[PDB]
RNA sequence: GACGGUGGCCAUGGAAGUCGGUAUCCGCUAAGGAGUGUGUAACAACUCACCUGCCAAAUGGACUAGCCCUGAAAAUGGAUGA
C-alpha cells in the first residue's frame, strides 16, 4: 500500500532511524507519538533494518498518544528526518528532530499537519499537500 | 465407410441378385442428382410401369442377366453404367417412353448441395428485406437507394446472366433468392428397347 | 445563462400553471452524465460549467459505455429565463437493480420526467422496474435517445448509422412497451419514415418556403415513439452538448427558408431532398435518395472530427460556418483542435433559448398532468384509489389545481432519506435563519468567495515557499488567485458547509404544497397515529383532532421554517413553491413514517401511503452483538422505516427485530444500512431465511384413534417416517408401528390427536391471518363476536354442533356459515389453521369451552377444564413432525382428552406414579388434599356442580398435564406421513424468442416447473408461467442477467405454496428418538435448518417448553 | 409474407398442435408465436370447438392462415383417430399426466379411411397402407389380428403374412 | 462476416485437442500427443468452447 | 473494429507492418521472405491477399504474419481477433 | 443422394431424431436409426449411420513379444573403467 509514488520517488531513501524509533504525530488527533513497526516497500535483505523513508509510508503504532488510538498498527507519513540528505539540486535539507503524521491507507492525513513538511512529501502524497500551509 | 463401399454385401445383393432386369423395356435415366423428396412422390407414375432396379455394382453381372433374357447387354457398346444413374422399367411405347418421366422431370431439396440452370429465371426468395441492404446489393436488378424504415427489394426474375447452364451455375446467388429452378435431373442417358438403343432425347420422336 | 440570481426567482416561484416541473430520469443512472452536463452549463447561479459540477454530481464516460455508479443528489438548477420560472431541478435517483419496494420509493420523486429508456440492452430486471413506476404515470414524459457522437468519435462510422440505432432504439422499447398496455399498433410506429410531403406543390413550395405542417401529439401521451412536440433529443457529452431535433431543424432552416415544425417531422423519420436547389420530384418517395443526416446537419460534424484527427486550423473553421453557426473566437489564440470544440460548445451550449419553448409546447401546466398520477399509484390503496369515489372528502378538487391547500399545509412521501452523522446542515443558527444571507453566500461561492477560500488556505501559517514570491506578495484574491478558477474553481465552498455543530434534521422526499413562507406551524403526528391508519386503503375520510382515538393523544404543534430538497442545502431562501413541487419536507422535519403524514390539518386522508411490494415477504429474524446496544437497533429500525417503506417496527407480529422487504438484494442493502447510516452498532446476520410450511400427507392407523382415514402403511412418501424416530420412549408400552399417545401416568390422564390435509383456498386464507388475538381470547371481558364467527367456519369449518368429528365437513360441503366459538387455540399464532375439534359436551371435566371463549352454548355450565388445555395444545402445533416451525397446510383434530380416568394400566411407570403422588387412582370428584388440576372454574365462578359433582382438585398435576399433551401430539406427528410444503412464487417472466430455453434451464436447476405460456398479442415478446420457491428465487434476476444478457424480465408474483419432493425432517431434539439416528443429509437437510438462525420471530407466539414435570430432579424418574 | 397488418395477409399453410386445451395448446404453436402482428387468440378457437373430444396430444392439425376466416379441417394421425375413438373425459384434462388406456382396432374400422385422406404420398396405397396403420400409435393395443410395437413382416399376434385383411 | 471471421479464428485456436498430461494443442482430429516426454499419450480431450 | 486492427506494408523490400492491434500502440513490423508480392481489395477494412511462387516460403511467411497478430496473455475465447488465412492453396486464373 | 406415415407417444406455447424419457413399427428404394454428433427457443441446416459416382488393389481390427522411447527427481564435476 498505498502505492502512489510520484513521478519518480523523489529520488533516494534517507531516514533518521528505521524501526524502533518515536518521531512525534504532528497531527490535530489525539496521537502524541509515532513508533515504527516497519516501512513499506522495503523489501530488504539479510540482517537489515526496514528503513525510515523519506516522504514515504510506514507500519507503525501509537506507543503514547490517546487509548483509542493506542495499540492497533497504523500507516503513517514520514514528514522531516532528523538525520540529512542531499536532494537533486545541491542542497541538504536536516531537521530538528524526526517527525511524521498518522493517516489513512489511501495515504489521507486526517486533521491538519504540524509545523515544517519537506516537499518531497508534498509530491509524493497529495493529500498531505493539500492540508498544510508550510511546505518547504 | 469401412466395407463394400460402406457396409457387406449381404444387404444390397438382395435387392439386386434378387430383382433383374427382367421386364418388357428399360431406360437408363440419370436420377440422383435430385433429392428422394419429391422423387418418392413422382415414384407413384414410375411403379405402375413397372419400378427401379438393382445397385449399380451389379452392372457387370448385368451380362448372365442378358443370356436369360432376349436383349443384348452392349448394343450400342456401353455398359450403361458410367455416373450416378438409375434403370426405370417401362411398357410404354417408343415414342412415349421417352416423355415418360420428362413430363413430369423436376428438381428437390438436396442434402450435400447441387447447382441449378440460372439461364430460366429464379424465383422470388425472401421478400421485404432491409432498404441499407438492398442498397448494398447491387447485383440485384431492381435495387434502390435507401427508402423508409422498411422496403421490397423488388425481384421476380433472374439475378445474374442467362448462359450458365446445370453444372457451372453460381451455387452462391441462388442464396440471394433462397428458392432455386428446380428443372433439373431425372433425364435419360440412353433409351433402351430391348434390343434398338435411341439417343437421349427431352421429347417424343 | 452566464448569470442569474436568487433574488429574481423567489418572486416568479410563488405563481402556478406556468412554471413547468421538469425532471432528470434513467434506468440505472444510464445517460446521466449527458443529461446534467448540458444543464450545468445553462444554469446562472453556478456561473456556468466554468465554475459547475459542484454540489455532488460524478460525471463518467463508463456509465456511457454501459454503467450504474449510483448515487443520491441534488443540483439546485432553477431559470429565470424570460418572464417566467422553471422548476427544473437535477434529481438523480439511484434506484434499484432488481425489483423491489426501493426501485418504486426513489423513482417517484419527479415530476414531468425525461426518462432515459434501454441503454444496449432491453426486457430486464433493471428497465422493468425502476422505469416500471415512471411510464404507468401518464405525466407526458419525453423520449431521450442515447449518446449520437458514440457513433461518429468513438466506433467511427457515417450518420446514416445513426438512423439505424434510432430504428435499434424504437424496436427495443416496443417489448417494454408490450409488457404492461398492449403493443400491436405500436410495432408499426417502431421505425422510421415521413410520408407526408410527396405531393408537387409540397415538395417544391413547403422545401423552397416555409408554410407549416403539424408536429403535435399522436395516439400515446408517453414516451412511446412520439415527437413530443419537438423535444426529442440526442443527448451527449464527450466535449459537452446540449442538442437534438430541433437543434438540427434550425441549422436546416438558415440554409434557404423552411419552418422548424415541419423540419423537425422530416428529421424524426427518413426524408429525401435531392437538393437541386431544395425542390423534389416524386419518385424517390417509393425508391429513395439519400437521407437527412449523412446530406446534412451531422455530415458536418463528422467532416469536423476527421478534421480536428488530422489537425487543420482553419478547415475546422470552414466546417463550423458551413453549420450554420458563429466560429467563436479561440481560432488563432490556441493551437485549437479540441479546444476549439470546447469553445464553440459553451456558445452553442445554452439550451434554455431552444428547449424552454418545446417543454411550454409540450406541457401547459403541472396542474394538468397531476390528475392522471393519482390513479397510477397508491393515494388510497392497491384496491381504490382517491380519483375513484372511496376515500373522498376534498381530493379531487385540490389535485386538479395541485397541492393539498393553496397556503401550503406540507404532505410527506418516501424517497429514501439522507444518511444521519455525516450531512447536518439544517440547523437553528442565525445564518441559515436568516434566508437572505445564505442566498446571498450560494450565488457568491461559486466563483467569487473560491479565491478568498484560497488565500485563507496558503497563506495563514505562513512560509508555503522558501525563497520565493508567495510569501512577498501575500494575496489577498488578487492576481495570483484568479487563475484556476476557469477549468475549476479550487476550493469554492459549493454546498456551504457546517460552520457549528451537528443537528440530524435531514430528508429527501417529495410533498406538492402550495405558497409556504417562514415560521409556518405544522401539527405534528404521533409515533403510531390510529385515525390515519384507518383511513387509507379503506373508502373512509375525515378530519378530526386527538379524543383518545390514537394511541397517543396530543395537542402539540412543530414548526416548519422552509421547504428543502437540500439541493442548495441548509435552510434555503426560495421556499415559496407552487402547487405541485419535487421538494421534499423541510424546517425541522425529517418524519416521513407511515402512520403519520406531517400536516397542518390535525388528521387527514393521506395523499400517498407508502409504496407496494414488487414481491410479497423478504424476511430475516437477525440479533444484534454486546448487551448495552440490543435497543440500539430496534431504534435504528424506527429510522429505517423512515428510508424504506416496509419494516417490522409498527405492530409486532414477527417481533421488532426482523425485516420486510421485497426483493432480491434490497433485504442485504437493509442489514447493511443499520451498520452504517442509521445506528452505527453491528449485528449477527443469517443469510437463510424464509420457513417453509410443514404439511401433514395422510392421518394415522387404527390405535387409539378410531375416526380416520385407513391406514399409514408406506414405506416412505419422500423420505421414511416410521424407522426414523419414535416407538420407545413412551413406545414400549402402547404401539407397535409407531405411536400416537403417551403413557407417563399410564391411563390416568391420556389423550389421541390426528392431522387431516386441509384444502389449499382454505388455508391460504388463514394464513394470510383474517382473525385478531381478540377473536380467539376472552371474549366476556371484551364484547362478544359476531361478524367474525362466520368468517372463521368459511375458512376451517368446525362447530359445537359437530358431534361426529372434522371428517365430514372437511369431505363434503364447503364454505358453510356458522358460529366458531368456543375454541382455545385455534392455530400456532392464534389466527392460523389449526383447530381443537369439539365432538362432545363432556366427556368427564375435559374438551368444552374456552377459557372465556363463548357462543351463548352451555350443556349444563361453562365450567370445565380450560386452563389445562389452552396452554397445552398451543405448544402441540408448535413442534411439528420434525420438532420447531408451525404446523402449516394441517387441520388438527382432537379424537379425546379425558382426566378422572378410574381405570389404569399395571407396570413400572404407573408405580413410579403412585409412589410419586400416593394415588390409588386418578379422579377431581374425589380428594385426600393431594395434587392439583387447574381448571376454568375457579377463576371464572368458584365450585363445579351439574356437570360433576365436585370440581376438579384431583388428577396428575397441572403442569403436568400440560406437558403431556405437548409430547403425545408430537408424536403423533413425527409418525403420521408429512411432506415439505415449499413456500412458492410464480414467475410471469417477460422473454423473446431465443432466451426462452434458457429462462427453463435455470428453472430446472433450481426447482419447479412451466406450467403454461401466454403470448402477446402481435409481438414476438411472450410472458412464460412457471412456479419456482422462494429460497432459490433470491439472487434470480442476476443470475438471469448472468446467462444471456438479462434478456428475460423476471417478475415474483405470490402464488401460495406447493408441495414438491424434499426429505421434510431435522435431527429430534429427544435422545430417546435420536438412538433411532435421523441421518445428516436426509434427516438434516440445508433446505431444514430454517430454524436454528431462521426463527427467533415473536409479537404473537413462538414457545418451545421442555417437556415432562414430575417434582425433583431425584423424583422424576426412579422405577421409570 | 412480412407481418405489418392482421390477416388476410400472411396467406400461407402451417402444420400446428392445436388439439387439446390444458398442455397440448395454451396460446398457440411454436412457429405462428415468434410473429409481428397478428391475432394469437383465435388459435384457441380451432382446437377448442373442432376438437373436444378428438385427439389432444400433439395433434396433426392443419389451418390456413387467414385469422376469422379459417377452414378448420382435421387431416389427422394414426394416434389421433384412436383418442378420437376413446371417451371425453380420459384424452382432455390429463395433458400433463400418462396415458395408456386404448384397446380400440385400427384394423377394420380405421382400415377403410385411411386412403381417402392420404392419396398422394412416398408410400404405395391398398396393400401396403393396410401395415402402416396397423402400427404408427402406442396408446391403442387392438384385438388380436394386428397389434402395434412389434414386427408386421412375421408374427402380428395371430397374423404371420406380410398383408390379409383383417 | 463476423461470424464467418469468428468461425475461422476458433479454427485456428479454440477448435483443436488438448492432452491430458502435456495440455499441448494438437489439431482438430487429433489422436497422439506427439511428444517425446508424453510418449504420444493417446489421451486426448478437446480444448473448452464457450459463449463467453 | 473496437480497435480496427490496422496492417501497412512495403513491397520491393517486402514487410508487412501491423498499427493498431487489440490497443498495441506499436509497430510490429515482419519482413516478407523474398518472392512474396501483397495486394488487398478491401471491403470493409479486411483482407490483405500475399501472392508468391515458392509455396514453401509464402505460406511461412503468412505464418509468421498470423503468429505476430495473436495475443499471449489471457483467454483465446476472449478476443477472437488477429489476422487469419481464410484462402490458402489458391492459385490465379491464367 | 441420405425420403414418407409423422409434430409417433410422453414431458410439452415448444422441445419435431437430437433439454430429457420411452416404445423403437412399417412403406418405397441401391439408399436411409422414430437416429451419431454439431446446431436450433424449438423446427430447419449440416454431419453420421446407410447407399451409389470416380480413382483403381488392396484393406480393417485385436492382441503377442523384440529393440527404442514415456514413467525415470537430490544434493563437489563425472564416469559401459576412460
Amino acid at each position: 500500500m498505498s502505492k502512489a509514488q510520484a513521478v519518480g520517488s523523489n529520488y533516494r531513501v534517507s531516514l533518521g532511524l528505521p524501526v524502533g524509533a518515536v518521531m512525534n504525530s504532528a497531527d490535530n488527533s489525539g496521537a502524541k507519538n509515532l513508533y515504527v513497526i516497519a516501512v513499506k516497500g522495503i523489501k530488504g535483505r539479510l540482517n537489515r533494518l526496514p528503513s525510515a523513508g523519506v516522504g514515504d509510508m510506514v507500519m507503525a503504532t501509537v506507543k503514547k498518544g490517546k487509548p483509542e488510538l493506542r495499540k492497533k498498527v497504523c500507516t503513517g507519513l514520514v514528514v522531516r528526518q532528523r538525520k540529512h540528505w542531499k536532494r537533486k539540486d545541491g542542497v541538504y535539507i536536516y531537521f530538528e528532530d524526526n517527525a511524521g503524521v498518522m493517516c489513512n491507507p489511501k495515504g489521507e492525513v486526517k486533521g491538519n499537519i504540524l509545523g515544517p513538511v519537506a516537499k518531497e512529501c508534498s509530491d509524493l502524497w497529495p493529500k498531505v499537500a493539500t492540508n498544510a500551509g508550510t511546505i518547504v | 465407410m469401412s466395407g463394400a463401399g460402406s457396409k457387406r454385401k449381404n444387404v444390397f445383393i438382395e435387392k439386386a441378385t434378387k430383382l433383374f432386369t427382367t421386364y418388357d423395356k428399360m431406360i437408363v435415366a440419370e436420377a440422383d442428382f435430385v433429392g428422394s423428396s419429391q422423387l418418392q412422390k413422382i415414384r407413384k407414375s414410375i411403379r405402375g410401369i413397372g419400378a427401379v432396379l438393382m445397385g449399380k455394382k451389379t452392372m457387370i453381372r448385368k451380362v448372365i442377366r442378358d443370356l436369360a433374357d432376349s436383349k443384348p447387354e452392349l448394343d450400342a457398346l456401353n455398359t450403361y453404367l458410367k455416373q450416378n444413374t438409375c434403370i426405370i422399367f417401362c411398357k410404354d411405347n417408343i415414342a412415349e417412353v421417352k416423355r415418360v418421366i420428362n413430363t413430369q422431370r423436376v428438381g428437390a431439396p438436396a442434402k450435400a448441395g447441387v447447382f441449378a440452370p440460372n439461364d430460366v429465371i429464379i424465383p422470388a426468395g425472401p421478400t421485404g428485406m432491409e432498404p441499407t441492404q438492398t442498397s448494398f446489393l447491387q447485383d440485384l436488378k431492381i435495387a434502390t437507394k435507401i427508402n423508409r424504415g422498411q422496403i421490397d427489394i423488388v425481384n421476380e426474375v433472374h439475378i445474374i446472366k442467362t448462359g450458365q447452364k446445370v453444372g457451372a451455375s453460381e451455387a452462391t446467388l441462388l442464396q440471394k433468392l433462397n428458392i432455386k429452378p428446380f428443372t433439373y435431373g431425372l433425364e435419360p442417358k440412353i433409351i433402351y428397347d430391348a434390343g434398338a438403343c435411341y439417343s437421349p432425347s427431352i421429347s417424343e420422336e | 445563462m452566464v448569470l442569474n440570481s436568487l433574488d429574481k426567482m423567489i418572486q416568479l416561484q410563488k405563481n402556478t400553471a406556468n412554471i413547468r416541473n421538469i425532471c432528470v430520469l434513467a434506468h440505472v443512472d444510464h445517460g446521466k452524465t449527458t443529461l446534467a452536463d448540458c444543464l450545468i452549463s445553462s444554469n446562472g447561479i453556478i456561473s456556468s460549467r466554468l465554475a459547475g459540477k459542484l454540489r455532488y454530481m460524478d460525471s463518467r464516460e463508463d456509465e456511457q459505455i454501459r454503467g450504474i455508479t449510483m448515487k443520491s443528489s441534488a443540483i439546485s438548477l432553477h431559470y429565470a429565463t424570460g418572464n417566467e420560472e422553471y422548476l427544473i431541478n437535477l434529481i438523480d435517483s439511484p434506484g434499484h437493480v432488481d425489483f423491489s419496494s426501493e426501485v418504486s420509493t426513489a423513482v417517484r420523486i419527479c415530476d414531468g420526467c425525461i426518462i432515459v429508456v434501454d441503454a444496449v440492452e432491453g426486457v430486464c430486471p433493471q428497465t422493468q422496474a425502476v422505469l416500471r413506476q415512471a411510464w404507468l404515470e401518464n405525466i407526458r414524459p419525453v423520449l431521450v435517445i442515447n449518446k449520437i457522437d458514440r457513433l461518429i468519435v468513438e466506433l467511427k462510422f457515417t450518420p446514416q448509422e445513426a438512423y439505424s440505432h434510432l430504428k435499434n432504439i424504437l424496436e427495443q422499447i416496443n417489448a417494454l412497451t408490450g409488457t404492461l398496455f398492449t403493443s400491436k399498433v405500436l410495432e408499426e410506429r417502431a421505425e422510421r419514415e415521413t410520408e407526408s410531403q410527396v405531393n408537387p406543390n409540397s415538395e417544391q413550395g413547403e422545401q423552397v418556403y416555409d408554410w407549416s405542417t403539424g408536429l403535435e401529439d399522436t395516439d400515446d401521451s408517453h414516451l412511446y415513439f412520439s415527437p413530443e412536440q419537438g423535444n426529442v433529443v440526442f443527448t451527449s457529452a464527450i466535449d459537452g452538448w446540449g442538442f437534438g431535433i430541433e437543434h438540427f431543424a434550425r441549422i436546416y432552416s438558415q440554409k434557404i427558408g423552411i419552418k422548424k415544425e415541419v423540419l423537425m417531422k422530416t428529421l424524426w423519420g427518413d426524408y429525401y431532398i435531392n437538393m437541386k436547389a431544395k425542390k423534389i420530384m416524386k419518385g424517390d418517395q417509393a425508391k429513395g435518395k439519400k437521407p437527412l443526416f449523412v446530406q446534412l446537419i451531422l455530415e458536418n460534424i463528422w467532416s469536423l472530427y476527421d478534421a480536428v484527427l488530422k489537425k487543420d486550423k482553419d478547415k475546422i473553421d470552414k466546417i463550423v460556418t458551413s453549420l450554420g453557426l458563429k466560429i467563436g473566437a479561440r481560432e488563432a489564440r490556441h493551437s485549437d483542435p479540441k479546444v476549439q470544440i470546447n469553445a464553440i460548445c459553451s456558445q452553442w451550449l445554452p439550451i434554455s433559448h431552444a428547449v424552454l419553448a418545446m417543454v411550454c409546447q409540450k406541457l401547459p401546466s403541472p396542474l394538468d398532468i397531476t390528475a392522471e398520477r393519482v390513479e397510477r399509484l397508491m393515494c388510497t390503496g392497491s384496491q381504490t384509489f382517491d380519483s375513484f369515489p372511496p376515500e373522498t372528502q376534498a381530493l379531487k378538487a385540490a389535485f386538479m389545481k395541485c397541492g393539498s391547500e393553496d397556503t401550503a399545509p406540507v404532505i410527506i412521501f418516501v424517497s429514501k432519506m439522507f444518511a444521519v452523522d455525516a450531512k447536518a446542515l439544517p440547523q437553528n443558527k442565525p445564518r441559515p435563519l436568516t434566508q437572505e444571507e445564505i442566498a446571498q453566500r450560494r450565488e457568491r461561492a461559486r466563483q467569487r468567495h473560491a479565491e478568498k477560500l484560497a488565500a485563507a488556505q496558503g497563506q495563514a501559517p505562513l512560509e508555503p515557499t522558501q525563497d520565493g514570491s508567495a510569501i512577498e506578495t501575500c494575496p489577498k484574491g488578487e492576481e495570483p488567485r484568479g487563475d484556476e478558477q476557469q477549468v475549476e474553481s479550487m476550493t469554492p465552498k459549493p454546498v456551504l458547509q457546517e460552520e457549528n455543530n451537528q443537528e440530524s434534521f435531514i430528508a429527501f422526499a417529495r410533498v406538492f404544497s402550495g405558497v409556504a413562507r417562514r415560521g409556518k406551524k405544522i401539527f405534528v403526528l404521533g409515533p403510531k397515529y390510529s385515525p390515519l391508519e384507518f383511513l387509507r386503503r379503506v373508502p373512509l375520510g375525515f378530519s378530526a383532532p386527538p379524543d383518545g382515538l390514537p394511541q397517543v393523544p396530543h395537542m402539540a404543534y412543530c414548526a416548519l421554517e422552509n421547504l428543502y430538497l437540500l439541493m442548495g442545502r441548509e435552510l434555503e431562501y426560495l421556499e415559496e413553491v407552487p402547487p405541485g413541487n419535487v421538494l421534499g419536507i423541510g424546517g425541522l422535519q425529517d418524519f416521513v413514517l407511515k402512520s403519520a403524514t406531517l400536516c397542518s390539518l390535525p388528521s387527514c386522508p393521506p395523499f400517498i401511503p407508502l409504496n407496494f411490494e414488487a414481491t410479497p415477504i423478504v424476511r430475516v429474524a437477525v440479533e444484534p452483538k454486546h448487551p448495552s446496544e440490543m435497543p440500539q437497533l430496534v431504534k435504528g429500525m424506527k429510522l429505517l422505516n423512515q428510508a424504506d417503506p416496509c419494516v417490522q417496527i409498527l405492530i409486532q407480529e414477527t417481533g421488532e427485530h426482523v425485516l420486510v422487504t421485497a426483493g432480491e438484494v434490497h433485504l442485504q442493502r437493509c442489514l447493511d444500512d443499520l451498520k452504517e447510516r442509521f445506528a452505527k452498532i453491528h449485528i449477527s446476520v443469517s443469510e437463510p431465511i424464509i420457513p417453509f410450511r410443514e404439511t401433514i400427507t395422510k392421518p394415522p392407523k387404527v390405535d387409539m384413534v378410531n375416526e380416520e382415514i385407513g391406514k399409514q402403511q408406506k414405506v416412505a412418501v419422500i423420505h421414511q417416517m416410521k424407522e426414523d424416530q419414535s416407538k420407545i420412549p413412551e413406545g414400549i408400552q402402547v404401539d407397535s408401528d409407531g405411536l400416537i399417545t403417551i403413557t407417563t401416568p399410564n391411563k390416568l390422564a391420556t389423550l389421541s390427536v390426528r392431522a387431516m390435509p386441509l384444502p389449499e383456498e382454505v388455508t391460504q386464507i388463514l394464513e394470510e391471518n383474517s382473525d385478531l388475538i381478540r377473536s380467539m381470547e376472552q371474549l366476556t371481558s371484551s364484547l362478544n363476536e359476531g361478524e367474525n364467527t362466520h368468517m372463521i367456519h368459511q375458512k376451517t369449518q368446525e362447530k359445537i354442533w359437530e358431534f361426529k368429528g372434522k371428517l365430514e365437513q372437511h369431505l363434503t360441503g364447503r364454505r358453510w356459515r356458522n358460529i366458531v366459538d368456543q375454541i382455545w387455540s385455534f392455530g400456532p399464532r392464534k389466527c392460523g389453521p389449526n383447530i381443537l375439534v369439539n365432538k362432545s359436551e363432556d366427556f368427564q371435566n375435559s374438551v368444552w369451552t374456552g377459557p372465556a371463549d363463548k357462543a351463548s352454548k352451555e350443556a349444563s355450565r361453562y365450567r370445565d377444564l380450560g386452563n389445562s388445555i389452552v396452554s397445552g395444545f398451543q405448544l402441540a402445533t408448535l413442534s411439528g413432525p420434525m420438532c420447531e416451525e408451525p404446523l402449516m397446510g394441517v387441520c388438527f383434530v382432537l379424537e379425546k382428552w379425558d382426566l378422572s380416568k378410574f381405570e389404569e394400566q399395571g407396570a413400572s411407570d404407573l408405580a413410579k406414579e403412585g409412589q410419586e403422588e400416593n394415588e390409588t387412582c386418578s379422579g377431581g370428584n374425589e380428594n385426600q388434599e393431594l395434587q392439583d388440576g387447574c381448571s376454568e372454574a375457579f377463576e371464572k365462578r368458584t365450585s363445579q356442580k351439574g356437570e360433576s359433582p365436585l370440581t376438579d382438585c384431583y388428577g396428575p398435576f397441572s403442569g403436568q398435564l400440560i406437558a403431556t399433551m405437548k409430547e403425545a401430539c408430537r408424536y403423533a406427528l413425527q409418525v403420521k406421513p408429512q411432506r415439505l410444503m415449499a413456500a412458492m412464487y410464480t414467475c410471469d417472466i417477460m422473454a423473446t424468442g431465443d432466451v426462452l430455453g434458457r429462462v427453463y434451464a435455470v428453472l430446472s436447476k433450481r426447482e419447479g416447473r412451466v406450467l403454461q405460456e401466454e403470448m402477446k398479442e402481435g409481438t414476438d415478446m411472450f410472458i412464460i408461467k412457471a412456479v419456482l420457491p422462494v429460497a432459490e428465487s433470491f439472487g434470480f434476476a442476476d443470475e438471469i442477467r448472468k446467462r444471456t444478457s438479462g434478456l428475460a424480465s423476471p417478475q415474483l408474483v405470490f402464488s401460495h405454496w406447493e408441495i414438491i419432493p424434499s426429505d421434510p425432517f431435522w435431527v429430534p431434539t429427544t435422545e430417546e428418538e435420536y438412538l433411532h439416528f435421523g441421518e445428516k443429509a436426509d434427516s438434516e437437510n440445508q433446505a431444514r435448518k430454517y430454524m436454528n438462525a431462521v426463527r427467533k420471530r415473536k409479537g404473537l407466539y413462538v414457545e418451545e417448553k421442555i417437556v415432562e414435570h414430575a417434582e425433583k430432579q431425584r423424583t422424576l424418574s426412579k422405577n421409570k | 409474407m412480412p407481418p405489418k397488418v392482421d390477416p388476410s395477409e400472411k396467406v400461407e399453410v402451417f402444420l400446428r398442435v392445436c388439439g387439446g386445451e390444458a398442455g397440448a395448446m395454451s396460446t398457440l404453436a411454436p412457429k405462428l408465436g415468434p410473429l409481428g402482428v397478428s391475432p394469437k387468440k383465435v388459435g384457441d378457437d380451432i382446437a377448442k370447438a373442432t376438437q373436444p373430444w378428438k385427439g389432444m396430444k400433439v395433434s396433426v392439425k392443419l389451418t390456413i392462415q387467414n385469422r376469422i376466416a379459417v377452414p378448420e379441417v382435421l387431416p389427422s394421425a394414426s394416434a389421433l383417430v384412436i383418442k378420437a375413438l376413446k371417451e371425453p373425459p380420459r384424452d382432455r384434462k390429463k395433458e400433463k399426466n400418462i396415458k395408456h388406456n386404448g384397446n380400440i382396432p385400427l384394423e377394420e374400422i380405421c382400415k377403410i379411411a385411411k386412403t381417402m385422406r392420404f392419396k398422394s404420398l412416398a408410400v404405395d396405397f391398398k396393400g401396403s397402407v393396410l401395415e402402416i396403420l396397423g402400427t404408427a400409435h402406442s396408446v391403442g393395443c387392438k384385438v388380436n389380428g394386428k397389434s402395434p410395437r412389434d414386427i408386421q413382416a412375421g408374427i402380428q399376434s395371430g397374423e404371420i403374412e406380410v398383408v390379409e385383411p383383417k | 462476416i463476423e461470424p464467418s471471421l469468428v468461425i475461422l479464428a476458433r479454427k485456428y485456436k479454440c477448435d483443436k485437442m488438448i492432452c491430458r498430461k502435456c495440455y499441448a494443442r494438437l489439431h482438430p482430429r487429433a489422436v497422439n500427443c506427439r511428444k517425446k516426454k508424453c510418449g504420444h499419450s493417446n489421451n486426448l480431450r478437446p480444448k473448452k468452447k464457450l459463449l463467453k | 473494429a473496437h480497435f480496427p486492427i490496422n496492417v501497412a506494408v512495403t513491397d520491393g523490400g517486402r514487410v508487412v507492418e501491423i498499427r493498431n492491434f487489440f490497443g498495441e500502440k506499436i509497430v510490429r513490423r515482419i519482413e516478407l521472405l523474398d518472392g512474396i508480392t501483397c495486394y488487398r481489395n478491401e471491403k470493409a477494412k479486411d483482407e490483405i491477399v500475399l501472392t508468391g511462387n515458392s509455396l514453401e516460403l509464402l505460406s511461412q511467411s503468412c505464418a509468421t504474419i498470423q503468429l505476430r497478430s495473436a495475443i499471449k496473455y489471457k483467454d483465446v475465447r476472449k478476443f477472437l481477433d488477429g489476422i487469419y488465412v481464410s484462402e490458402r492453396n489458391v492459385l490465379e486464373s491464367n
